[PDB]
């Protein structure tokens, strides 16, 4: 099965996650409610475009690496 | 054309690479190149289509990007190659290769900005176009988010794997392109990426010049892995769904196979290469 969904504020941002030029995915993963492209590796890991050579366990962990990397920054739409 | 170590590059050949990027980049024709390289890495996956990572043709397919870049440099200077970084060696932010005259040095700690170098967003010459975020500066954080470069040990270590691939054929592969890759074992590719941080660490890392540095060393490790096993070649050789086989095409070129870019010699040589 997918992951399960999550919401929660990390770091003064709102990210959300859920089961559903770039691929399939069957869950999606939101920063302040603009989707942010993630994908699942083989071994259960995940990644996202903002850390896509960085392994992470879960779509939540992704999506904090993803607030980290950001530094206060929208997200442009993918 | 013979690809060089970075570290070697006299003054003027710095300053012709230095130009012959900002042109590119000026001319519009750079960013398309970042542009490819977002979409690959955005639809390659371990259980579907897989061409440009993840996957076999990982090597071949960034061999063929490379030289596109190449060719694209030389269309402004004819005398530019892409040079390589051995990361393995120049493993400090002291490395010359992030002098102000190559290609600048970390970025600040506040927001991760690259303050010098010929690609600072100051000079007016190095705009953020092809981004996920709202951000336009290039930025970098040197031994930020992991510690350690490979060390050469490691490096040996993976050119000692004798078969190129394994089935899967994705990132839970053994063998050595996915160990060179870095999604199993001690990691070299990708903690690369990693390490530099920034752009570099994201879906559009050729937005950092050192993406060609860093993917022409990676290219030369393929080549010496070919020279410590003549008796290994490219799998898989035939009738594998979702993955390049040797003698098929691959997007988005779809005029160009793997078994025509085994053979680096056909389009470029290394200053320094070791014989079998
Ligand atoms: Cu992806
Ligand atoms: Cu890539
Ligand atoms: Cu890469
Ligand atoms: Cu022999």
């Amino acid at each position: 099965a997918a992951p399960e969904s999550f919401d929660e504020v990390y770091k003064g941002r709102r990210i959300q996650g859920r089961p559903a030029h770039e691929h399939g995915g069957g869950y999606e993963v939101f920063v302040d409610g603009v989707q942010l492209h993630v994908m699942r590796n083989a071994d259960g890991s995940w990644i996202s475009v903002v850390s896509h050579y960085d392994p992470v366990p879960t779509p939540r962990a992704a999506a904090r690496a993803a607030v980290d990397e950001l530094q206060g920054a929208p997200l442009l739409p993918f | 054309t013979v690809r060089k170590n970075q570290a070697t590059l006299t003054a003027d050949e710095k300053r012709r690479f230095v130009a012959a990027v900002l042109e590119l980049k000026r001319s519009g024709r750079y960013d398309e190149f970042v542009r490819t390289h977002n979409e690959f890495i955005m639809s390659d996956t371990d259980s579907g289509e897989r061409t440009g990572h993840r996957s076999p043709s990982f090597l071949p397919w960034h061999r063929r990007f490379l030289l596109d870049f190449e060719q694209a440099l030389q269309s402004v200077d004819s005398s530019v190659t892409l040079p390589y970084w051995d990361w393995s060696a120049d493993r400090t932010v002291r490395a010359s290769l992030w002098a102000p005259d190559f290609l600048g040095g970390t970025g600040r700690s506040t927001d991760g900005r690259v303050m010098d170098g010929p690609f600072a967003a100051s000079t007016g010459n190095w705009p953020i176009n092809v981004r996920v975020d709202s951000r336009t500066y290039l930025r970098r954080s040197l031994g930020g988010s992991v510690a350690e470069l490979p060390t050469r040990a490691e490096v040996e270590s993976v050119l000692a794997i004798s078969a190129y691939d394994l089935p899967p054929y994705n990132s839970a592969s053994e063998g050595f392109r996915n160990h060179l890759e870095g999604w199993r074992g001690v990691n070299l590719h990708n903690r690369v990426h990693v390490w530099v941080g920034g752009q570099m660490a994201t879906g559009v890392s050729p937005n950092d010049p050192v993406f060609w540095l860093h993917h022409a060393y990676v290219d030369k490790l393929w080549a010496e892995w070919q020279r410590r096993h003549p008796d290994s070649a490219y799998v898989p050789t035939g009738g594998t769904p979702d993955v390049v086989d040797l003698n098929e095409t691959m997007k988005p070129w779809n005029t160009v196979r793997p078994a025509d870019l085994l053979d680096h010699t056909a389009y470029y040589t290394f200053d320094a290469l070791e014989h079998h």
